[PDB]
């Protein structure tokens, strides 16, 4: 038994009736339960044979469906109903196997990103390391691509990001983005740029810096 | 009704994980009840891996059968399960919770286990000197977590503490602090690092 | 190849002391150990089976859930020697109750009568009257069994393992399940 969960990301505002759906590629009858887990925290049974409520969960939560298709709702979401919600099918007891999960995020206008970039420290280069880091805050949606050019030059190696959950605040995301190099490549060039390629902009907003000045 | 995993935190590759699950407000010989055992990779999902049963019926994942014993003892309320030849793929939060008959009603609160071989190792704490946005870049830890504040918590908003990332078996993440330009240098910015399983706490004043 | 050989009918017939051993026909690699334990919410029994076999090594273990009976099935095959030992608050509705009577005791309105529950809080309100097969080493056993389970209206159900099965029908009604062998659809 294979069970899709759909869609992965479900962007709503609150207030709304949102819907997530689990489908089985077989019948499964009933056999289907749905957890939620907020982010840090455990998973908490919602829905129990598909449709069957659970003590001291709040009302809006519902689910439905029988056979292969599935669904569990919710009639206002709340702030705190940001979560995964997976579905597990008990169809094959003992055998129990969980889906791919569903997100639930927050809409919000698409914002452009605050690119900022930082020299390595001089703590830094005494340790014999250099780490450009790049900054790209508060932005929406999530998708975003980071490309780094060194005196125009591409550059491919040594290079690691983070991107930062969804903000409780405004709803934006964050990441970080980190070159790596020697102290002995770093002195070395003089240019280090970090172009951010989003959907608020058909060109890439640039920040940089040159080593000269 | 409550459940306790416990766990070694840390352990090298090839090792054996032995995790322990303390429960009560409830009974391992009613009929239908089981515990399991249920691990999720971080920003991945969940994965069942065995569960053990009153009556000492033990079922597994059998893409993992050949490494998971599961056993119980029901007179002191604890469910076991080892994992034989630890990998990196066996960095995971691991959940304990109850099986009524089909379902995971109950759930603990999750013990994390990082598989390395690194040792542990406390942070190199560096500044990030350019509204303007300020930052701090914590390289070279091991394991998590490190906290990060700023102002030791009095700079609160336009504050984003990155997930650590891996480079080279340790870990690196990056603070960054979006204040008013009217605010620095002329009022102080300090970065706070705690890492609580070295005993290490730092604090870095960035100056221009 | 010398293999315990031993028939377990909810009984000790595969006890220390009923125990043979047995030693096979040409061309049979293997000995055989099949235990069939049956959970109903107010007992358990099981069936075992030791001699020789057929086929390969292996191990096979199977968990089976038939309107809340559970049967699980252990089945072993080695191929040395004597290796085959290796295994081991009331609801509304009242149902007559066999977990290890014969089917001599297990006729009728004969079996003792339960007082079903919520088990693991889920509703047990229909009775069950079927049998549990489990089948190894060219010999097959069977046993009546009559209890709660969460469904009223299956008829001539069942669920399979290997070499196992269990099947019946259910019913409604305190003590409906007096006799169910003729059951229509
Ligand atoms: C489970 O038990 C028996 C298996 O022996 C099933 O079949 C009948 O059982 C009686 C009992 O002596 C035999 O005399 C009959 O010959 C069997 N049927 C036939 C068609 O010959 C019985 O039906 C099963 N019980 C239920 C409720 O299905
Ligand atoms: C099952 O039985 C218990 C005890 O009678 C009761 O508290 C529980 O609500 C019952 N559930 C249903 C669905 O009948
Ligand atoms: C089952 O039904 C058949 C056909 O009506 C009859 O021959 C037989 O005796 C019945 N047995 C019982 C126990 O009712």
């Amino acid at each position: 038994i294979l069970m899709t969960q759909s869609p992965a990301i479900l962007s709503v505002s609150p207030g709304e009736g949102v819907s997530f759906s689990c489908w089985a590629n077989q019948n499964i009858g009933t056999s289907i339960h749905w957890y939620q887990q907020r982010t840090n925290g455990s998973p908490r049974l919602l829905i129990k044979y598909a449709s069957e409520s659970i003590s001291g969960i709040p009302s809006r939560f519902s689910g439905s469906g029988s056979g292969t298709d599935f669904t569990l709702s919710i009639n206002s979401v709340e702030s705190e109903d940001i979560a995964d919600y997976y579905c597990q099918q008990s169809n094959s007891w003992p055998i129990f196997t969980f889906g791919s999960g569903t997100k639930l995020e927050i809409k919000r206008a698409d914002a452009a990103p605050t690119v900022s970039i930082f020299p390595p420290s001089s703590e830094q280069l005494t340790s014999g390391g250099a780490s450009v880091v790049c900054f790209l805050n508060n932005f929406y949606p999530k998708d975003i691509n980071v490309k780094w050019k060194i005196d125009g030059s591409e550059r491919q190696n040594g290079v690691l990001n983070s991107w930062t959950d969804q903000d409780s605040k405004d709803s934006t995301y964050s990441m970080s983005s980190t070159l790596t190099l020697t102290k002995d490549e770093y002195e070395r060039h003089n240019s280090y740029t970090c172009e951010a390629t989003h959907k608020t902009s058909t060109s890439p907003i640039v920040k940089s810096f040159n080593r000269n000045e | 009704v409550t459940l306790k995993e416990s766990g070694p935190g840390i352990l090298q590759p090839s090792q054996t994980l032995s995790l322990t699950c303390s429960f009560s407000g409830f009974s391992l010989n009613s009929f239908g009840t089981g515990v399991g055992w249920i691990r999720q990779p971080s920003g991945k999902g969940l994965e069942w891996l065995a569960h053990i049963w009153w009556n000492d019926y033990k079922y597994y994942n059998a893409a993992l059968e050949s490494r998971l014993t599961i056993s119980k003892d029901t007179s002191n309320n604890q469910v076991f399960l080892k994992i034989a030849s630890v990998d990196t793929a066996d960095t995971a939060t691991y959940y304990c919770a109850r099986l009524r008959l089909r379902y995971f009603d109950y759930w603990g609160q999750g013990t994390t286990l990082t598989v390395s071989s690194a040792k542990t190792t406390p942070p190199s704490v560096y500044p990030l000197a350019p509204m303007v946005t300020l930052g701090c870049l914590v390289k070279g830890y091991f394991p998590e977590p490190v906290t990060v504040t700023w102002n030791s918590g009095s700079l609160s908003s336009g504050v984003h503490t990155f997930p650590a990332v891996l480079q080279s078996d340790l870990y690196t993440l990056s603070s960054s602090v979006t204040v008013p330009s009217s605010t620095w240098p002329s009022e102080t910015v300090t970065c706070n690092v705690a890492h609580p399983a070295s005993s290490t706490k730092v604090d870095k004043k960035i100056v221009p | 190849l010398e293999c315990y050989s031993c028939v377990q009918k909810a009984d000790d017939g595969c006890s220390p002391n009923k125990m043979k051993t047995v030693k096979c026909a040409p061309g049979v690699d293997v000995c055989t150990e099949a235990v069939g334990a049956v959970e109903t919410i107010h007992g358990q029994f099981s069936l075992a089976v030791r001699g020789c076999g057929s086929g390969l090594p292996g191990k096979n273990d199977r968990g089976l859930d038939l309107h809340g009976l559970l049967a699980f099935i252990q089945l072993q095959q080695c191929a040395q020697d004597r290796c085959n030992a290796k295994l081991n608050p009331p609801n509304g509705v009242e149902c007559y109750s066999c977990v290890g009577l014969s089917r001599e005791a297990c006729q009728g309105t004969s079996p003792p009568v339960v007082s079903c529950y919520n088990a693991s809080d889920h509703v047990y309100k229909g009775c069950f009257d079927g049998n549990v097969t489990l089948t190894a080493a060219n010999v097959t056993v069977s046993l009546p069994v009559r209890g709660c389970v969460q469904d009223e209206f299956c008829t001539r159900d069942g669920v399979t393992g290997p070499g196992f099965t269990l099947s019946g029908s259910c019913c409604q009604g305190s003590r409906c399940n007096s006799d169910l062998r003729n059951k229509t659809y």
